[PDB]
RNA sequence: CUGGGUCGGGGUUUCGUACGUAGCAGAGCAGCUCCCUCGCUGCGAUCUAUUGAAAGUCAGCCCUCGACACAAGGGUUUGU
RNA sequence: CAGAUCUUGGUGGUAGUAGCAAAUAUUCAAACGAGAACUUUGAAGGCCGAAGUGGAGAAGGGUUCCAUGUGAACAGCAGU
């Protein structure tokens, strides 16, 4: 088994979970749930969203 | 007892719809035997009934 | 061996799927999946990697107005691997092919589902990236 | 549970199985954290401490 | 004793889960009367009108999730009834609902 | 309830040979029973008695 | 076997960062200055810190052994 | 008189069944009272939202108007 980081968050995706979406220019992305699903498909910037790992790392929150 | 008669007279005397008339709730006995506009006109001046104010409608 | 584990069939007869090669077509109009025996009152469905007859409705005037075999490359219905990842691409797709199982064009744009590349090796030769 | 009547001899029924991952994330929602000791390490301290 | 009076924190979000919208607040009342009758045991429960305002305050479609209730049993203290006992429910407003117990109170 | 599992598989010839697979399973909790009684059955032309 | 009932607590989980306060933040405008001048006071959508905060969480989720009272009762029957 | 889809009168099975679903919605306390889901007062929550579930008229009704009282009958449950 291999764990694949989400493309809209940083939460680890264990092998049974999630779903994978591959655009028509040659890139696969992992999504942990449907909340992270239709956030990316509406292009909401993954670092302006108050719970992703990227946002919490950008403001250095907890560090 | 049927305080309906007293309610209609308390509307005509006060010149207001009977929504606003407030027959006193603790004194339903003394109102019950006041059934002529020579007493309800008296029964107001002693405060045993009053006219409720209009519900606020603020344009603020 | 010849395993083709069930993948959720998501293109019933009537599906219009973007052509993905350089033959000059732009729309495949599925008429009937190939290999389906069916039941009373059920439209045949074409999964990913299933030969399916198709009539180009917009493109080269040479190609239009006749029935050409086709293969479905990318399907929009989320299908499951046999390891629990539900891969689903961005659009329906296809490619014209001979009934001998080999391409007509020579340049496929976009990715190709791994289910196809295992089945039609001729397609897997020209695939840009087997996603 | 009852031991079987139909004797099995096929390939599929004579399989020797060694697991690799008994998943244990919560079933009470879309779980994302296998174990609490793992959950607190990705989150960190909270206001409830 | 038999004039014992004590607080409670009636949770009226778990006695209501699964009812229609126009029958939500009127159902909250009966789930209070089914509370006094189970706790004290007397079959006369007299909800004070201040409470009826406090359970209709939001609306009828939405009722406060937790309501704080003072179950003051009485011995026909100020009345006379065929039943010797009856509990007079009352309202005890509070701004928080965390770490509150069902403590007793002076009679 | 139910939960996942992950294992290899070694069916020769399968397109899934020597790869991971995930497979939905149950969990049947089985505490040890306790024997209390014995019963004896006799064959009768009518049936079992 | 002490029993379950209620309230509270934590675990999970949903949504996404509350009121309040502070900021030399904030596109501007207005009023006052030993006219000093990021000077002082105001309005200002929003953003930042307190803040993965706030809130809901079994009514068909889990564990408590913490508070509370209650708990062996009442009615109808049946005989070789 | 056994009949005529016979005339008049009467009673069944159906049957304590179909049904009392058009227009958002009621709740708490008190009073007379034998009796209260419905009457009256008070508190709260709703609607009709000025082309009204408002305030007056013409046709038409003919005493329904107002007061005191009644618990046969009617107000398709009830009713002070």
């Amino acid at each position: 088994m291999k764990v694949e980081l989400c493309s809209f968050s940083g939460y680890k995706i264990y092998p049974g979970h999630g779903r994978r979406y591959a655009r028509t220019d040659g890139k696969v992305f992992q999504f942990l749930n449907a909340k992270c699903e239709s956030a990316f498909l509406s292009k909401r910037n993954p670092r302006q969203i108050n719970w992703t790992v990227l946002y919490r790392r950008k403001h250095k929150k907890g560090q | 007892s049927m305080l309906r008669l007293q309610k209609r007279l308390a509307s005509s005397v006060l010149r207001c719809g009977k929504k606003k008339v407030w027959l006193d709730p603790n004194e339903t006995n003394e109102i019950a035997n006041a059934n002529s506009r020579q007493q309800i006109r008296k029964l107001i001046k002693d405060g045993l009934i009053i006219r409720k104010p209009v519900t606020v409608h603020s344009r603020a | 061996s010849g395993a083709k584990f069930r993948i959720s069939l998501g293109l019933p007869v009537g599906a219009v799927i973007n052509c993905a090669d350089n033959t000059g077509a732009k729309n495949l109009y599925i008429i009937s999946v190939k290999g389906i025996k069916g039941r009373l009152n059920r439209l045949p469905a074409a999964g990913v990697g299933d030969m399916v007859m198709a009539t180009v409705k917009k493109g080269k005037p040479e190609l239009r107005k006749k029935v050409h075999p086709a293969v479905v490359i990318r399907q929009r219905k989320s299908y499951r691997r046999k390891d629990g990842v539900f891969l689903y691409f961005e659009d329906n797709a296809g490619v014209i092919v001979n009934n001998k199982g080999e391409m007509k064009g020579s340049a496929i744009t976009g990715p190709v589902a791994k289910e196809c590349a295992d089945l039609w090796p001729r397609i897997a030769s020209n695939a840009g990236s087997i996603a | 549970l009852r031991k079987s009547l139909l004797v099995q001899t096929k390939r599929r029924a004579l399989e020797k199985i060694d697991l690799k991952f008994i998943d244990t994330t919560s079933k009470f929602g879309h779980g994302r954290f296998q174990t609490v000791e793992e959950k607190k390490a990705f989150m960190g301290p909270l206001k409830k401490d | 004793n038999e004039v014992v009076t004590r607080e409670y924190t009636i949770n009226i979000h778990k006695r209501i889960h699964g009812v229609g919208f126009k029958k939500r607040a009127p159902r909250a009342l009966k789930e209070i009367r089914k509370f006094a009758m189970k706790e004290m045991g007397t079959p006369d429960v007299r909800i004070d009108t201040r409470l009826n305002k406090a359970v209709w305050a939001k609306g009828i479609r939405n009722v406060p999730y937790r309501i704080r209730v003072r179950l003051s049993r009485k011995r026909n203290e100020d009345e006379d009834s065929p039943n010797k006992l009856y509990t007079l429910v009352t309202y005890v407003p509070v701004t928080t609902f965390k770490n509150l117990q069902t403590v007793n109170v002076d009679e | 309830g139910m939960t996942h599992i992950v294992r290899e598989v070694d069916r020769p010839g399968s397109k899934v040979n020597k790869k991971e697979v995930v497979e939905a399973v149950t969990i049947v909790e089985t505490p040890p029973m306790v024997v209390v009684g014995i019963v004896g059955y006799v064959e009768t032309p009518r049936g079992l008695r």
